[PDB]
């Protein structure tokens, strides 16, 4: 009943090309125009193209004329966007959408897809490096101690960080895996009363499904 | 193309107040204005087409208005799922252009960062690594400007931040601000500070550690 | 240029116009008849700066760009010149948006008047599509 399925993630090496795919259902494919919008990191949405399935007729955005290449396959009910010579900047979430129920003059895209997050990186599969963050000697000990970890240099996501196999993890703050030079870096900071440590001990457990390197570091001063 | 501008990138109010998101286009697009809601979920949904027509399915709460170069979405009683980002698009011509968005956020009472710097772990140092982590945690507003300094002067070419979207319990925020020098550089200076400016405090929040600690 | 009932009917079909939005070939060939009688250069000034071009009499306000029309929207992203040609690629596709704008083919008054409701089949009868 109008359904554009679309692959959630898509890792791509730079200099290569990816062929994103949007599969329709619930209506007569060729009798409706397909639309695609890009969402740049921390920016607005950009209209990139249009294509008519029936006569395979693309309608481009001057800007992208050369990056994106609309295409479609009727036997499969699927629109395809091919990003040519992919680069750093061209990493984001790309949406396919339709012009269905409303009159073409309204330009109202309705019934959108979920998304494909293309990530351009040449970094091969790599296991992280977990490091313990123990507070210093100094600091006239206040009611709370804040430990932390620096699970760094991994690729690609995800990575699960948990404290005391869940037991403790209830005052954690896990920061967003930012990427730099083809790799990611995460971190978590637990806050617990002073009374509990070094006595009772806390411990980060890092999970990197890919390398399958289950790690756990001791938080000791 | 036609420039669709939304002047306020983030807007806050509380769950029950009316919110009004603006959108102003470059030329008269004669009521051809649409509003889309992008939830943190990722999905996008049509709310209003042609300036004020509620797309089928939207709660009467959403209201559309304007005509000319000025337009605006106005939520009556802010609620749960309403916390997302709001885009406006024009239909008047090709290429279609959408606004940059307006992110809503639950308004809280102030706060101050609970900073806490960290020296490079002995382990990392083995591999010549040098990351001086600093955690500002539980602050509000999110408007927080940090400043890394190694032995006096500032540092920029190497800092690494990452925020944490408003928490489901209070609001606040938090950010890891890693600084990565090379082993050789770490051992070449001293007195590392994690300087942090943040409205709530008129005097800039400082936190530091000299290599000679233990 | 002038197309032969079948000549046109062929091209129209070769550029996915059959049943598009539920409109069968008959309707697009007839449409072209009482509109331009298969004459590519059939222009028509309007008391509104608009000029209708091509086989299908596509207007220059919303759908086409000719320069001289005030209030231009060029939704088909196409210069009017393209609707006056030896082929109907630009005219076929640009018609696809027009028929996708609300009330079907009633966008073409001649069609509403001389075609709405007849057995359009006759118009392609003999054409080896």
């Amino acid at each position: 009943q109008v359904q554009l399925q679309q692959p959630g993630a898509e890792l791509v090496k730079p200099g290569a090309s990816v062929k994103l795919s949007c599969k329709a259902s619930g209506y007569t494919f060729t009798s409706y125009w397909m639309h695609w919008v890009k969402q740049g990191p921390g920016q607005g949405l950009e209209w990139i193209g249009e294509i008519d399935p029936s006569d395979s007729y693309p309608n481009y955005n001057e800007k992208f004329k050369g990056k994106a290449t609309l295409t479609v396959d009727k036997s499969s009910s699927t629109a395809y966007m091919q990003l040519s010579s992919l680069t750093s900047e061209d990493s984001a979430v790309y949406y396919c959408a339709s012009l269905y129920y409303y009159g073409t003059s309204y330009g109202v895209l309705d019934y959108w897809g979920q998304g494909t997050s293309v990530t351009v990186s040449s970094a091969k599969t790599t296991p992280p490096s977990v490091y313990p963050l123990a507070p210093g000697s100094a600091a006239q000990t206040n009611s709370m101690v804040t430990l932390g970890c620096l699970v760094k240099g991994y690729f690609p996501e995800p990575v699960t960080v948990t404290w005391n196999s869940g037991s403790l993890s209830s005052g954690v703050h896990t920061f967003p895996a930012v990427l730099q030079s083809d790799l990611y870096t995460l971190s978590s900071s637990v806050t617990v009363p002073s009374s509990p440590r070094p006595s009772e001990t806390v411990t980060c457990n890092v999970a990197h499904p890919a390398s399958s390197t289950k790690v756990d570091k001791k938080i000791v001063p | 193309d036609i420039q669709m501008t939304q002047t306020t990138s983030s807007l806050s109010a509380s769950l029950g107040d009316r919110v009004t998101i603006s959108c102003r286009a470059s030329q008269d697009i004669s009521n051809y204005l649409n509003w889309y809601q992008k939830k943190p979920d990722g999905t996008v949904k049509l709310l209003i087409y042609y300036t004020s027509r509620l797309h089928s399915g939207v709660p009467s709460r959403f209201s559309g208005s304007g005509s000319g170069t000025d337009y605006s979405l106005t939520i009556r009683n802010l609620e749960q799922e309403d916390i997302a980002t709001y885009f406006c698009q024009q239909g008047y011509t090709l290429p279609y252009t959408f606004g940059g968005g307006t992110k809503l956020e639950i308004k809280r009472a102030d706060a101050a960062p609970t900073v806490s710097i960290f020296p490079p772990s002995s382990e990392q140092l083995t591999s010549g690594g040098a990351s001086v982590v600093c955690f500002l945690n539980n602050f509000y507003p999110k408007d927080i400007n940090v400043k890394w300094k190694i032995d006096g002067s500032e540092r920029q070419n190497g800092v690494l931040n990452s925020w944490t979207d408003q928490d489901s319990k209070d609001s606040t925020y938090s950010m890891s601000s890693t600084l990565t020098l090379t082993k050789d550089e770490y051992e070449r200076h001293n007195s590392y500070t994690c300087e942090a400016t943040h409205k709530t405090s008129t005097s800039p929040i400082v936190k530091s550690f000299n290599r000679n600690e233990c | 240029k002038v197309f032969g009932r079948c000549e046109l009917a062929a091209a129209m079909k070769r550029h996915g116009l059959d049943n598009y939005r539920g409109y069968s070939l008959g309707n697009w060939v007839c449409a072209a008849k009482f509109e331009s009688n298969f004459n590519s250069q059939a222009t028509n000034r309007n008391t509104d700066g608009s000029t209708d071009y091509g086989v299908l009499q596509i207007n220059s306000r919303w759908w086409c760009n000719d320069g001289r029309t005030p209030g231009s929207r060029n939704l088909c992203n196409i210069p009017c010149s393209a609707l006056q040609s030896s082929d109907i690629t630009a005219t076929a596709n640009c018609a696809k948006k027009i028929v996708s704008d609300g009330n079907g083919m009633n966008a073409w008054v001649a069609w509403r008047k001389h075609c709405k409701g007849t057995d359009v089949r006759v118009w392609i009868k003999g054409c080896r599509l």
